[PDB]
């Protein structure tokens, strides 16, 4: 069904993120982890992005999506939704676009290129295709390894769910 | 998109 083949989806995007690997003397580039994008970067087609898309109904998400086209002409983004049933090819503002890591970064080779204990992130919530605001509690040790983070989330007393995990190729500066 | 107020 619909569930499990966008589940299926982003676990092969989750799973296929080359990991960098540097030489000595090499530094993790931009979209490398959390290291940014540069200054004025644009993405390319068929990279995914972290998209902020106003329904007809005015609720605002950040989605996983995948960039279609840029027109310099007006500076915009054409993105679409990786999920089939989201059918608007959406126009997007450069300021509403997040580019997603393009490797993932090694714990055990270049950490400075992973997000800190309690930073403020957007991350992708489980069993969902969107980003949420949420606090890093653990990051990866292992190459493989998966972010835990604490989302904010008002149904809990303290603010806070309980440690998720969250793959590098889902977490992005909030 | 699939959200997490649909999620839960």
């Amino acid at each position: 069904g619909r569930r499990g083949v966008l589940m299926t989806l982003l676990q092969q995007s989750a799973m296929t993120l080359p990991l960098w690997i540097g030489k000595p003397g090499d530094k993790p580039p931009p979209l490398c982890g959390a290291i940014p994008a540069s200054g004025d970067y644009v993405a390319r087609p068929g990279d995914k992005v972290a998209a902020r898309v106003k329904a007809v109904d005015g609720d605002e998400q950040w989605i996983l999506a995948e960039v279609v086209s840029y027109s310099h002409a007006t500076n915009k983004y054409e993105v679409d939704d990786i999920d089939e049933e989201g059918k608007e090819r959406h126009t997007l503002s450069r300021r509403r676009v997040i580019p997603l890591p393009q490797w993932k970064a090694n714990p055990e080779t270049d950490p400075e290129a992973l997000f800190q204990k309690e930073q403020l992130v957007l991350a992708l919530y489980p069993q969902t295709t969107c980003f949420y605001r949420a606090l890093i509690h653990a990051p990866p040790q292992r190459p493989q390894d998966d972010y835990s983070v604490l989302f904010e989330d008002t149904s809990y007393a303290d603010g806070y769910s309980p440690p998720l995990n969250v793959a590098q190729r889902y977490v992005v500066a909030c | 998109a699939r959200t997490k107020q649909t999620a839960r």
